[PDB]
């Protein structure tokens, strides 16, 4: 079956907290850049619906704080993933928040997901891409709920 | 028989006896072996739930129905009406079968000897050779049990 | 007190000590929250919409895990002054419309101190360097 | 197939809490009820496929002894989570039994699915609906093979 | 929120782990008292023939025990309205001849409620719950 | 000796616990009612004493809250079996909720003594009639003191 | 009937059950508790042997004789001659006592709860009805034990 | 006989709470005076018995040394509960001490009971009168075993 | 000698070694077999406590009173008034008993090997020799305890 | 109540075991005035010399030692008047020039009996004995 399971959901918080950095963006914003330089480029019209957030430069302090927001987000998930009744809350927050920005579909998160599966494995050790993907969908279907293909 | 108390006692051994989880499969199989053990010749009534293989998923799933339906029957002791209801339908499914009543009288004490078993020395048979045989008497109506 | 580069790396090592990595997250935001609403009771109604009446529940949880999770990013910002002013701009609009007092973001701050003193213990919990970060983020986050 | 050891573990606990040989049957049905007035709030017309156990009147002993049927069949086929091929077996028994019932359509499991998914957190600590919804899916299906 | 019979059942079994067999309920009853009279000091001079004035007496602990006792009586009784309501008339006259107040009733509620809160976990304590279902009890005990 | 001793405590609390049903008056009600059924075939003029209660009327709603309200009693004096001294008090406050009504006499519990007696055994495992007499006769001393014979 | 094969898996279930030492005065004290939690009105038999103490030298004393009886019998159950003449010379002892042969059914239902309760799930009821009702047969005389 | 080894223990433990080795003589005779001056608040005529060690002064070094005296020998019944042949030798010692002071009725050992009871919960944590009284009763019977 | 900080001292090491509970009898019978074994003699003065059998109660119970009496005069070590008031009644108590005083050298001895031999290495000597003889001087007044 | 000879005993045995030999006395006094400037919060500007605006510190801490220090002398005398009351004029004169309230001992007074509560356990604390025994040491210290 392709749900995600609780023990998938341990191995992505492990492969999530092998490459975690408490305390400092350095990690966290060198993860977010690669995966959204991974998405533009296989999805060159994906950088217009960032312009409020300077997706053109991203090395900006615009785009580094939504790399940050991003990260941030996925982390409040992955971790949530242990108590689904409150993740259900929390991935209906964020697809509000995704809600009704013209290019923002279905289609994109699944770009997303391939992003995040390209950059993962060249910074964490020991990554499981089956049980990644399972439960990055489980997360991505929350966030698509109301959004077009 | 069968007072309040003798079925408040059985509800509560019956309880412990059963278990949760695996364990309940185990004291299943548990009772149909003592039930070919006492009487080899009932394990040929079984031969619609693959009975000449009682590890096999087919009788393994009689078995889960027949404790389960203890459990529910037991669960009710309480409640006359719905007992009574539940024993009827119990009874219009045995009916068609023709069943001989004296395997209920076998059944019955494979399932002392594996509850007390399981249960320990405070089994109380008395108690429950009272209250099975309600059940029994409920599912055959045959005047054995009275 | 100020915070200064070395208030700012103890300020992250104790927080991510406190917040760590999800497990305990849930219990820590019950805590902080336990604390505001009973310090401040009146500021249960500007959380009508996540259910302030009942931070039990699966959706105040959630508001819990968003308002860590904002002050994770500005945690770890700390050390990244540009950055970090460019978050702390966006809480400010995400708070704009809403009315937050001053007094209510000490409220807070109060709370959030005594959750990671409860998390780490008194015997390491640094409140000089706690204070002055948080009055840091807090000012930010006003829109100072 | 159905859902995973560590899954069915969740569902397998938090289904004893609230159902086990030691739970009195006033609570079996009080739950029983709840349940069966749910599903007949979302399809209406499920409730006549109930006349032969006097639903007419959720406080006989016909249709208490129903419920206490249904519980205890959904309470085997949790209690067999980690036994897959028996499994398959009790849903495919508990399949045929429905089948044969004219009236019954795909979409009242469903609903009840869906109810399930609503009464039970109201019931037990820390309702994981993940872990059930992995479980009870499945379970679901098999029971629900072969109605329109 | 309202006391129904899903929430009579969940109020059921949480109050049977937080009650417990005995072993804890002296710390149980401690807990729900030192709530009460620190929110509402006024309150002990109500009890002055149960030492009110130190709840670590044997007396005060004995009349922790009796209040406790109503309250497992009352939640046992949850499911049976009849028997319920009876019980809860028991209870309103052993009340009525000592002018408690209805914000009293409020104060000794949150403190069960904490009380049982504390015994059981935050983690899974059902607060919209336990406040309809003691409504139900404390109004009948109130006469109404 | 005749002392209730700590080990007699345990086994008491034994004895109970592996009866009392703390969700539902079911069990509770079953065993009180078997009681006073008991101690009214034994005693004829005890009915008398519980027409506030409906004693003639076992199964009224009236008599199954005392029934609840006895139990309960007796399920915290048997648990304060292991503090005694909040036990003393406890026994004090039955003590004189039984005090001079007319017909509340020692012969009474000795009568309802014996009346536990003959129940217990058949909705209790491993009772142990011994162990149980010599600290329900502890508790029935307190309630008690202050009585006629 | 107690054949002879139901006599050998009696004998082997129950020195399972008996067991050496200490574990043999704690069967006894199981047995004697559940005669009289099945029947409190049979403890007042026992006054000759301080049956109001169950843990007075003098009740032990009976507790182990009694057992110590069933053990021997048991062990004679291969031999008629033997088994006999013993049945007959405990006859004699019960005789002048006048006791309600009902007892002895309650005897027998405690003794398989002990037994059962200590041997575990493949305690074999029926052996054990059908042979000690020929125990109860030999020393009452009693044709309800027939 | 005496009390059972569940009941020793507890006494045994909350007694060297408050008794030991290590306790301090005067905290030996300040219990031993507030033991005496209350029972001769409940048995005025029995404070001539103690003219010897001079009970007229109950600061001097005679009548300290008497309650130092009096609490070893609690102390000696109370550590030896559980040897229940030695505890009757013990007492039986401690009995003729007794017997053969003219003047001593078995009354002033029941009050001596009472002043136990009411002045050890005072300084003992979590007093438990049940097993202090199955255990001392047996003790004072036995002590003022042959008293008029 | 024996000054405030040897009576503190042997106040300490005593509370150690004489323990609480059943380690205090055990403490009691070393020393009194080292009395015995020291001085096998003196053995035939205690035949009024049973001294022919050490465990029996009656010599257990001469035991129990004669540590008792060093606990409760160690205790008073603090008090000069308590202290010589108690060691003129234990004096008054053997006097009439005509006791050689050589023999209250071999207790004191005997009490060093069992205090030193629980306690451990810190055991100290010189503070207990001391300390000692203000306890047998007090009790004998003989002029070898100076 | 009265601090008569067997409270003194009480409250020694359970002040030895509360203020214990030294590990737990940095906890110990941390609750208690967590517990003083809780309900006190005006008392702080007493304390600006050893940092009463933040008890986390060292200067703070030490300030704590010497106040338990204190209360270990006092205790440690209750069953020698003259000398105790020595030590009570000591401790008066420490604190002559300072203006403290009789409310503001009886605040401390509170805050020690709940910090040895929380030490040795509601089941056994003593709060008659405790109450009036640190009546007689306040009093004492007040001149009184
Ligand atoms: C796991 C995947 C993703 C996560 C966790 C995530 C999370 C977030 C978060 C936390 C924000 C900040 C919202 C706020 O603070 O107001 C945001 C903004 C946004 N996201 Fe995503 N996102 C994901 C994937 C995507 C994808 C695939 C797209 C488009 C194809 C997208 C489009 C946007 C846009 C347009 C914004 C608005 C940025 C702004 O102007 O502030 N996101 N996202
Ligand atoms: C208290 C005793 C018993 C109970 C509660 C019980 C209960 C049940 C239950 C729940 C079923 C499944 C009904 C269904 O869902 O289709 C069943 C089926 C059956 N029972 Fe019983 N049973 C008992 C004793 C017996 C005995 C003693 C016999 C025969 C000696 C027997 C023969 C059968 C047979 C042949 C079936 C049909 C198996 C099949 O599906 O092919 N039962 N019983
Ligand atoms: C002190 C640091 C604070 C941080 C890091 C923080 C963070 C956040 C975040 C991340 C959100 C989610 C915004 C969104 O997704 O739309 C939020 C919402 C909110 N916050 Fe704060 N906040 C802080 C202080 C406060 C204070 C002091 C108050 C009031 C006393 C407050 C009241 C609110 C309200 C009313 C909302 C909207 C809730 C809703 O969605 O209905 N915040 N906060
Ligand atoms: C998890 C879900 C369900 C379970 C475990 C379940 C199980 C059962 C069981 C054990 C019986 C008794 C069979 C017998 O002993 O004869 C039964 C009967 C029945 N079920 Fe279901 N069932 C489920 C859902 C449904 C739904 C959604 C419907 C919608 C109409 C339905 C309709 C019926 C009917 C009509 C009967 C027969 C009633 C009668 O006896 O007259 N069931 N079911
Ligand atoms: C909310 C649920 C409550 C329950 C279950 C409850 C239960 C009880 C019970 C069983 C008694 C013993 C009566 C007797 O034996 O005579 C009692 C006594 C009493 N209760 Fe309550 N009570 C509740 C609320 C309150 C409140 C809110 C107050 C006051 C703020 C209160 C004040 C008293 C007083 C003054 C007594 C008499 C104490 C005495 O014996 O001197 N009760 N209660
Ligand atoms: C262990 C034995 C018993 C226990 C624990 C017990 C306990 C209680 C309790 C808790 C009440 C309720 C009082 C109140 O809520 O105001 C009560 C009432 C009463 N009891 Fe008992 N009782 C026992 C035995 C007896 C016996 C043997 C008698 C008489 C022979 C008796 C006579 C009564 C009467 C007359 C009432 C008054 C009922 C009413 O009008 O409310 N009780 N008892
Ligand atoms: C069923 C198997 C039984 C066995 C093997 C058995 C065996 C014995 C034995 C060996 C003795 C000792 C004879 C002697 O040495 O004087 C004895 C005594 C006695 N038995 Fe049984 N017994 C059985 C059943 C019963 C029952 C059911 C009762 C009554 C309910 C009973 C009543 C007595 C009595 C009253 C005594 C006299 C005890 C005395 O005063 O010494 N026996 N029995
Ligand atoms: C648990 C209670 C008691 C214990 C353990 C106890 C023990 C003792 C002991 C060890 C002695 C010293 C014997 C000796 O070394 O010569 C003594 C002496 C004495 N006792 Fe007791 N005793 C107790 C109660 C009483 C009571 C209630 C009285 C009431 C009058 C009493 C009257 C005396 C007297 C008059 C003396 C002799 C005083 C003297 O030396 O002039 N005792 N007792
Ligand atoms: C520090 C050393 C000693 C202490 C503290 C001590 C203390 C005692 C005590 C408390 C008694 C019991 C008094 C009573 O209650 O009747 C006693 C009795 C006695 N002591 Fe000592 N003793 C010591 C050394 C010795 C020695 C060295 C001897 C002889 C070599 C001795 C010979 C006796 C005898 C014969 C008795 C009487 C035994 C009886 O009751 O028949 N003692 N002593
Ligand atoms: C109740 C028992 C109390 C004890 C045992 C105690 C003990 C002490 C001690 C030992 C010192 C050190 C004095 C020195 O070294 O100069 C001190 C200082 C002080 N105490 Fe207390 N005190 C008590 C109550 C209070 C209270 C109730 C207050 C105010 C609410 C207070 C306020 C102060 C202040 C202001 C100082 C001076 C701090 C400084 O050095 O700047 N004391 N106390
Ligand atoms: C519905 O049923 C309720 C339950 O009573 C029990 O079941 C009925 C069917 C009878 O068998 C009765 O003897 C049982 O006690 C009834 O109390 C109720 O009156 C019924 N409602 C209607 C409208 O008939
Ligand atoms: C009572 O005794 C008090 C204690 O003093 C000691 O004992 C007396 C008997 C003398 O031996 C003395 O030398 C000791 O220090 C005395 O302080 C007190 O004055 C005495 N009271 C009366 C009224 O004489
Ligand atoms: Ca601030
Ligand atoms: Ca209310
Ligand atoms: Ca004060």
């Amino acid at each position: 079956s392709n749900s995600c399971t609780t023990e998938d959901r341990r191995e992505m918080q492990l492969m999530w907290a092998n490459v975690w950095s408490a305390q400092f963006t350095g990690r966290r914003l060198a993860i977010a850049q690669a995966v959204f330089k991974d998405l533009f480029a296989h999805v060159p019209d994906a950088v217009g619906l960032f312009d409020r957030v300077h997706g053109t430069e991203i090395d900006s302090s615009e785009f580094k704080a939504h790399c940050i927001r991003v990260v941030n987000g996925l982390d409040s998930a992955i971790g949530l993933l242990s108590d689904p009744s409150t993740l259900n809350e929390q991935l209906s927050h964020l697809a509000t928040q995704h809600q009704e920005r013209a290019g923002v579909t279905k289609g994109g998160f699944s770009a997303i997901a391939q992003s995040f599966l390209r950059v993962m494995p060249q910074v964490a050790s020991c990554f499981n891409p089956d049980a990644w993907s399972r439960c990055f969908n489980r997360i991505t279907n929350g966030m698509t709920e109301g959004l077009a293909e | 028989d069968c007072n309040i108390l003798q079925r408040l006692k059985v509800k509560m051994q019956w309880a412990k006896a059963y278990g949760f989880g695996t364990e309940r499969a185990k004291f299943g199989n548990s009772l149909w072996t003592s039930i070919f053990n006492y009487a080899p010749d009932a394990r040929d009534l079984f031969k619609s739930v693959k009975s000449e293989d009682m590890r096999s998923p087919q009788f393994k799933a009689h078995i889960a129905r027949v404790i389960g339906g203890l459990d529910r029957v037991i669960s009710m002791f309480d409640n006359e009406d719905a007992l009574n209801a539940d024993l009827e339908h119990l009874k219009s499914q045995h009916d068609p079968r023709g069943l001989d009543a004296l395997n209920f009288v076998v059944f019955g004490k494979a399932l002392f000897a594996t509850v007390g078993g399981q249960f320990g020395v405070c089994f109380d048979l008395p108690a429950w050779e009272s209250c099975y045989k309600v059940i029994a008497m409920g599912i055959t109506g045959n005047d054995m049990f009275s | 007190s100020e915070c200064g580069p070395l208030q700012r790396l103890k300020v992250k090592r104790q927080w991510a000590e406190a917040y760590g990595s999800g497990n305990g997250r849930e219990e820590f935001g019950h805590f902080i929250w336990a604390n505001v609403f009973k310090v401040a009771p009146s500021a249960r109604d500007m959380f009508k919409r996540v259910r302030g009446d009942n931070i039990y529940t699966p959706a105040f949880r959630a508001h819990a895990t968003r308002v860590l999770g904002g002050l994770d990013m500005c945690v770890a910002l700390l050390d990244d002054e540009s950055v970090l002013n460019t978050q702390l701009a966006h809480l400010a609009s995400q708070h704009s419309s809403r009315g937050v007092s001053a007094e209510q973001y000490n409220v807070v701050e109060h709370a959030v101190m005594m959750g990671v003193e409860h998390e780490i213990g008194q015997n390491v919990f640094d409140k000089d360097a706690w204070q002055a970060c948080l009055d840091v983020i807090t000012s930010g986050i006003q829109g100072n | 197939e159905f859902c995973s050891e560590a899954d069915a573990t969740i569902v397998i606990k938090q289904w004893n809490q609230i159902y086990n040989a030691g739970i009195g049957a006033k609570s079996r049905w009080t739950m029983g009820n709840e349940i069966f007035s749910s599903l007949f709030k979302l399809k209406p017309e499920s409730e006549v496929l109930f006349n032969n156990v006097n639903v007419a009147n959720m406080s006989s002993g016909a249709f208490h002894a129903h419920t206490v049927r249904v519980l205890s069949g959904l309470d085997m086929g949790i209690n067999y989570l980690n036994d897959a091929g028996t499994l398959t077996s009790l849903t495919a028994h508990l399949a045929a039994q429905h089948v044969a019932r004219t009236g019954l359509k795909a979409v009242y499991f469903d609903a009840m699915g869906k109810v399930l998914m609503t009464v039970l957190p109201s019931l037990i600590d820390n309702f994981n609906p993940d872990a059930w919804r992995n479980c009870l899916l499945p379970l679901k299906n098999a029971i629900a093979k072969g109605l329109p």
